[PDB]
RNA sequence: UAGCGGUUCUGACGUGCAAAUCGAUCGUCGAAUUUGGGUAUAGGGGCGAAAGACUAAUCGAACCAUCUAGUAGCUGGUUCC
RNA sequence: GCAGAUCUUGGUGGUAGUAGCAAAUAUUCAAAUGAGAACUUUGAAGACUGAAGUGGGGAAAGGUUCCACGUCAACAGCAGU
RNA sequence: CUGAUAACCGCAGCAGGUCUCCAAGGUGAACAGCCUCUAGUUGAUAGAAUAAUGUAGAUAAGGGAAGUCGGCAAAAUAGAU
RNA sequence: UGUACAACGGGGUAUUGUAAGCAGUAGAGUAGCCUUGUUGUUACGAUCUGCUGAGAUUAAGCCUUUGUUGUCUGAUUUGU
C-alpha cells in the first residue's frame, strides 16, 4: 500500500461505504429488529484480509 | 481552549520548528479564533506569534583550545589516545616527503 | 479579622530535603514550602509564584539551594470562592546573600 | 525464536483474490486458486468436502437466471403477450 | 563498532514486557558474511557443513477433510421408591 | 426421573478489593477551558533521545488512523474535559 | 498517513520481530563512550513513608580461595610512547 | 497566654581545608620598546605569596539562647 493496485483499492471504498452505523429511521421501522449494526468493522480489531 | 492546530500550523507556516513558536498566552482566545495559514500569517506579522530564536551554542571554548594547540598544548603523552601511525599516517608523511622532492 | 500582613523569611531547605532522592530534591521543595506556608500563615490554599518555581529549579532537580528567602503574603479569595476565605501567595525576594537574614514583617505602604 | 520474533518476520502474502471465487486464495507463485482452482475449467469440490459444496453449491447467491426457470416453465415457454379483455 | 550469534552468571523474569524476552558477560566482524524481493523443491515427500534437525508456536515424520460414532479383554460414569 | 463421567453448555463464588499496575534517568509552577485538571492547552522552567536518534522519508503490511467540527456511555489495564 | 516501546506481525495500545537513504560541533584513532546545536519528545497509575526479604549497583580493616564440584560470580590489568 | 512551642538569627561544637576579590622588583620564559641597562621597563604567563586556620556547611536523630517573627480551644466519643 501507499502504491496499490485497482482491485485492491476497489475493495478499500465498499469497505469505506460500509463503515457507517445504522441510519436512525430503521430503528422506528414497523416489525424491525435490527437494534444495531453488527457487521461493523474496525482498522484495529478486525483486519479485513483485503 | 485547544491550540494543538494553531502551533502546528504556526511551526509549518513561520518554517521554524515546533520547538521554537511562540503562542502568548493572554490573546490565546484569539489565537483559538485562527483556524488557517492565512490567519496565521496575520498573526504572526503583528507580532501575537514570534520565531522563539535559536539556543546558541558558542563554539568558543572549542577556538580557545583550537588556539591553544595551535601554539603546542595538548600534546604530551596522556593526551595522546591512537597510535602514531592512526593520527598521521606513515603513508601520507612519506607522500608529503616525496612528492616534495620530487 | 484582616490578617493580610506580607512577611518575610528565610526557608532552610537542607534541614528539609535531607536524605531525599536526587530525582525528588526539587519537586519534594516545592511540597516543603506548601507545607511551610501551611505550618505559618495557617490557610491551607497556597500559590508558589513562577518566579519561585524558577528560583527552586536553578539547578536542576538536585542543587537546591540550601536558604531561599521568601516573601509570604496572605490574602482572601473571591470568585465562588473556595473552602478558605484566605490563601498564600509565596513570592521569591531577590537577595545577593539568604544567609545572615532574619525574618522581618514586610509593611504595605 | 520459532515463536514471537520469528511471526515478527511475517511481512508478504501467499495468496491474493481469485478472479472467480474472491477469496484470497489465489497463490501467488503456484498462479492457481485453492478454493476454486482457477484457472482450471472446473470448480474444485469434493465429497470429502461436503461443507464446501454446501458454502458454494447452487442457491447461495443471486440465481440471475434460474430463478426464472420453473416460472417460465410454468407457463409452457411462452412467447408473446397476454391480450387485454376488460377493466 | 554497526551487523550476525548466543557462551557463562546454571543472574532477572518464571500466573513474564514476552508460548523463550531482559541485563551484564561473550563469539565473529570483510568474508565457506549478513539480508530483502523474485523463483525452484511438499509429506513417508522435500531440504539438510547431519542435530532425526527444519518443513509457519506441530515433526522418529506436517496440516485439513473424509472412511469414522475406527478398535479396546483396559479406566470412568450409568438417573424413582 | 438424576450428586458424581479431570461430564457438555451457560452463569456465579471464596481467594479478594488482595497479587499487583516497579525496565526505557523527570518532573515542577502559574493561567485558560471546564461541574470536576498529577494526565487537556498555552507560557515560564528543569531535563532526555544526541544525529547508527525518541530526528526527516519511503519498501512491505495495514486501509481512511490523514484533517476539521461536535462530543465522553464504552476502549485508552489510574484519570480524562 | 504510519513505517513502529500505540497505525505492520506476535489473541492486545505486548521492553520482542521486520528492509533501507540523509545524518552537525567537541573530546577521542573512531559512524565507540559522554556533553551540546537543528528537530522531536517530556509518553510510559500517582502521593506518603522509606522496616523484613528482594532485584539492580556499590564499598570493606587483617588474611588472602582456607569457600565450592570447580577462584564460577566479582577484582586486577587495561589507551599511547 | 506560659522561665510554653515553633520558624529564623547568633554562639559553642564539628567537617573540609585557606575562599571570592584586590595587590605584589614572586614567577620558568617570550615579544614590544627606549637613555638599550649592571634589579631597564611594558604586555602575555599554569602557578606562588599577603589579606585567608580563611571561606563554605553545621542538623535533618549535635548543644544553648532573655534577640526577630508568630502560633495557642477544630471534630469525635464515653458512665456503675
Amino acid at each position: 500500500a501507499a502504491q496499490k493496485s485497482f482491485r485492491i483499492k476497489q475493495k478499500m471504498a465498499k469497505a469505506k461505504k460500509q463503515n457507517r452505523p445504522l441510519p436512525q429511521w430503521i430503528r422506528l421501522r414497523t416489525n424491525n429488529t435490527i437494534r444495531y449494526n453488527a457487521k461493523r468493522r474496525n482498522w484495529r480489531r478486525t483486519k479485513m484480509n483485503i | 481552549a485547544n491550540l494543538r492546530t494553531q502551533k502546528r500550523l504556526a511551526a509549518s507556516v513561520v518554517g521554524v520548528g515546533k520547538r521554537k513558536v511562540w503562542l502568548d498566552p493572554n490573546e490565546t482566545s484569539e489565537i483559538a479564533q485562527a483556524n488557517s495559514r492565512n490567519a496565521i500569517r496575520k498573526l504572526v506579522k503583528n507580532g501575537t506569534i514570534v520565531k522563539k530564536a535559536v539556543t546558541v551554542h558558542s563554539k568558543s571554548r572549542t577556538r580557545a583550545h583550537a588556539q591553544s594547540k595551535r601554539e603546542g598544548r595538548h600534546s604530551g603523552y596522556g593526551k595522546r589516545k591512537g597510535t602514531r601511525e592512526a593520527r598521521l599516517p606513515s603513508q601520507v608523511v612519506w607522500i608529503r616527503r616525496l612528492r616534495v622532492l620530487r | 479579622l484582616k490578617d493580610v500582613v506580607t512577611r518575610e523569611y528565610t526557608i532552610n531547605l537542607h534541614k528539609r530535603l535531607h536524605g531525599v532522592s536526587f530525582k525528588k530534591r526539587a519537586p519534594r521543595a516545592v511540597k516543603e514550602i506548601k507545607k511551610f506556608a501551611k505550618l505559618h500563615m495557617g490557610t491551607d490554599d497556597v500559590r508558589l509564584a513562577p518566579e519561585l518555581n524558577q528560583a527552586i529549579w536553578k539547578r536542576g532537580v538536585k542543587g537546591v539551594e540550601y536558604r531561599l528567602r521568601l516573601r509570604i503574603s496572605r490574602k482572601r479569595n473571591e470568585e465562588e470562592d473556595a473552602k478558605n476565605p484566605l490563601f498564600s501567595y509565596v513570592e521569591p525576594v531577590l537577595v545577593a546573600s539568604a544567609k545572615g537574614l532574619q525574618t522581618v514583617v514586610v509593611e504595605e505602604d | 525464536g520459532k515463536g514471537t520474533p520469528s511471526f515478527g518476520k511475517r511481512h508478504n502474502k501467499s495468496h491474493t483474490l481469485c478472479n472467480r471465487c474472491g477469496r484470497r486464495s489465489f497463490h501467488v507463485q503456484k498462479k492457481t486458486c485453492s478454493s476454486c482452482g482457477y484457472p482450471a475449467a472446473k470448480t474444485r469440490s469434493y465429497n470429502w468436502g461436503a461443507k464446501a459444496k454446501r458454502r458454494h453449491t447452487t442457491g447461495t447467491g443471486r440465481m440471475r437466471y434460474l430463478k426464472h426457470v420453473s416460472r417460465r416453465f410454468k407457463n409452457g415457454f411462452q412467447t408473446g403477450s397476454a391480450s387485454k379483455a376488460s377493466a
